[PDB]
């Protein structure tokens, strides 16, 4: 269901930005086909297709646009198997490699630190993160976007009173409507903290567009 | 109340543009009005047919919502030190034609916890302003005057667009429960959509293998 | 060359002005100053000057599109439970005492 | 650390004064051990404050709150490691 939500609401960079570089592949260790290795080790012919189905399923969970083109076995693991998987993304010509561990039902696992790039936010997380950025941005901070932002700094140092809590709640409702069409605010609760009398806690509850 | 018992005051704010991104000024009423009226009207046209005996009327453009207030300004009793003419000058200037846009300013009315039909503010433009002077000093300084104010609703285009797509989403999502059929799912999913959806179109969009290819707890999507 | 001045001269004008406009019980913080080009030091150097449970300063800071504003309302009081931790509270009681 | 607007994952628990005619009490084994008193819950957040979010008791309480519930009580018979069989539970309810 996460794929359905991601397609409807979109994907984008996660906030705050994060960067990863995957571990280096020891290419001088994978020079033997997995299918030829399995057949040579007198493995069952029916076991091979179950072996390949496990690889494809595990890779698909890792990246569902993948299309497996090659499979090799590390020479330092001759019956815990280390596998280098080669795939292509969709119909593109871009090829990528990924390490894995095969265990003989067969089990296949992916190395934990293998992806290189940014972290992405999908579906509900994208919308939740989007509202968070709006709260933390004040108008005039974005270049050529001088109106974008919530602007809750204007209500600081005001006396904590029913007028202030009403102003804060209505301000949030108007700004989210203007700058976040994918979300709908269903409740706003403003309370004064007992241990810290000078701080206000705001509880915001949101629902997705067309979720029901 | 919850914390204190301060008396909230009614405020009038003016902007040059519809989206309220260029403020012009503001005025806080010295006396809150004791009555506020909101008016909604909508017009229909009767359907005339030469071969049908049905009785029906179809919708025609509804006039914008109206709002009416009466404000009182006094400068004679103790504690009232702001001159009446200053307040009346500010009030009229906010309701007047802007020298740059050549159109009257866009106004916002805010007052405490009062909600003007689901919003904390009434967005509109002045359509009438009558002022009666009833008391003067010996040097003709006005001491008491009442202004009758009436506006017509004129909302922002961005807020209207967001609310439109919120209640009529381009794509809707549903959850499958026990003993549901595809025509039943399409009715529930297609209720919010502008044009509804048929069971064949709903099946095709979700890539169903057959008309019963779903299980309870699964989620389905429906587009326009 | 631009003349450097203490912020206390402008804050006093704000306090006197704020009493007639908002009231003596209203904090005089978050108000833009006038005839001020820029603060001498940036706000990134004052991270150690605010202590919620100790002595602290009131920062004078600029914002993009908002100008130079006062960004604090605490007094030199450092006790956590003391009732005079804010300038407007101390001035309100003295106004009642007067 | 100057005064500012910030995002937090914390939760506040203000006192509630509402009253209802029918209030249930959940009697069973919880995730963590507690005393012999009955804890009052005003929302699912209160349950997480006292117990970990796992086990049958957590989902029963969650099911109550997501069906329109507003106020409930939890009475713990012990830790989940003490469940043995049906007859033991009957004995525990007979204390």
């Amino acid at each position: 269901t996460n794929k359905i939500l991601a397609d409807i609401y979109g994907r984008g960079w996660a906030f705050p930005p994060q960067f990863f570089i995957g571990e280096r592949i020891p290419y001088e260790d994978y020079s033997s086909d997995l299918n030829k290795y399995l057949s040579e080790k007198k493995i069952e012919a029916e076991q091979i297709v179950k072996i390949q189905a496990c690889i494809k399923e595990s890779v698909m969970c890792y990246d569902f646009h993948a299309k497996i083109t090659s499979t090799q076995v590390s020479k330092q693991t001759n019956l815990p198997l280390n596998i280098l998987v080669t795939y292509t993304l969709g119909d593109s010509e871009i090829s990528q490699k990924i390490q894995g561990v095969l265990r003989v039902p067969p089990q296949f696992s992916i190395k934990d630190n293998s992806r290189t790039g940014i972290a992405i936010a999908e579906g509900t997380q994208n919308v939740l993160q989007s509202i968070n950025i709006l709260f933390l941005t004040e108008p005039g901070e974005r270049i050529m976007r001088e109106d974008y932002g919530c602007g809750l700094n204007d209500y600081l140092f005001a006396n904590i009173s029913d007028e202030l809590m009403t102003d804060i709640q209505t301000h949030i409702e108007e700004r989210v409507l203007r700058y976040e069409p994918r979300a709908e605010i269903t409740s706003i609760q403003v309370n004064q903290r007992t241990n810290l009398p000078s701080t206000l806690h705001v509880q915001v509850t949101y629902a997705l567009r067309g979720s029901d | 109340s919850l914390i204190e018992r301060g008396l909230s005051k009614l405020t009038l704010t003016a902007f040059k543009d519809r989206e309220g991104k260029i403020s012009v000024g503001s005025l806080q009423a010295m006396y809150n009005p004791d009555a506020i009226q909101l008016d909604y009207q909508t017009h229909y046209q009767q359907d005339e047919s030469v071969n049908h005996t049905r009785k029906s009327s179809h919708y025609v453009s509804s006039p914008p919502a109206g709002l009416s207030l009466v404000l009182l300004f006094d400068a004679s009793m103790p504690g009232n030190n702001i001159p009446v003419e200053t307040q009346l000058t500010t009030l009229k200037a906010l309701c007047a034609v802007d020298p740059s846009t050549h159109v009257p300013h866009f106004l916002k009315i805010k007052w405490g916890k009062m909600r003007w039909e689901n919003k904390s503010y009434f967005a509109g433009r002045a359509s009438g302003l009558t002022i009666n002077y009833t008391l003067f000093d010996r040097d003709a300084t006005p001491l008491r005057a009442s202004a009758t104010l009436s506006l017509v609703a004129d909302e922002s285009f961005v807020i209207q667009a967001t609310e439109q797509q919120l209640k009529s989403p381009p794509v809707t999502t549903v959850s499958v429960t026990d003993m549901l059929t595809l025509p039943l799912i399409a009715l529930g999913a297609g209720a919010s959509l502008a044009s509804g959806i048929d069971y064949l179109s709903l099946a095709w969009q979700n890539d169903l293998d057959n008309l019963d290819d779903f299980t309870p707890g699964q989620t389905l999507q429906a587009q326009e | 060359n631009p003349i450097v001045l203490s912020p206390t001269a402008a804050v006093a004008a704000v306090i006197q002005r704020n009493d007639n406009q908002q009231g003596v019980w209203t904090a005089p913080a978050n108000i833009a100053l006038s005839k001020v080009i820029s603060p001498v030091r940036a706000y990134i150097e004052a991270n150690a000057l605010f202590n919620p449970d100790g002595t602290s300063l009131n920062l004078v800071r600029s914002f993009p599109g908002k100008g130079i504003r006062i960004w604090g309302c605490r007094t030199l009081e450092n006790t956590h439970d003391s009732p005079w931790s804010y300038i407007q509270t101390r001035r309100l009681v003295s106004y009642i005492e007067a | 650390t100057q005064p500012s607007v910030t995002i937090t994952e914390n939760l506040i628990f203000p006192k509630q004064n509402d009253s209802f005619i029918g209030i249930p009490v959940f009697i069973g084994y919880t995730s963590s051990p507690v005393d012999k008193t009955a804890i009052k819950l005003h929302s699912l957040a209160d349950f997480a404050r006292s117990f970990p979010e796992s086990g049958l008791m957590y989902y029963s309480v969650r099911h109550f709150f997501e069906n329109g519930g507003q106020q409930a009580y939890v009475l713990s018979l012990g830790t989940e490691q003490q469940l043995s069989d049906f007859s033991s539970l009957i004995t525990a309810l007979q204390q």
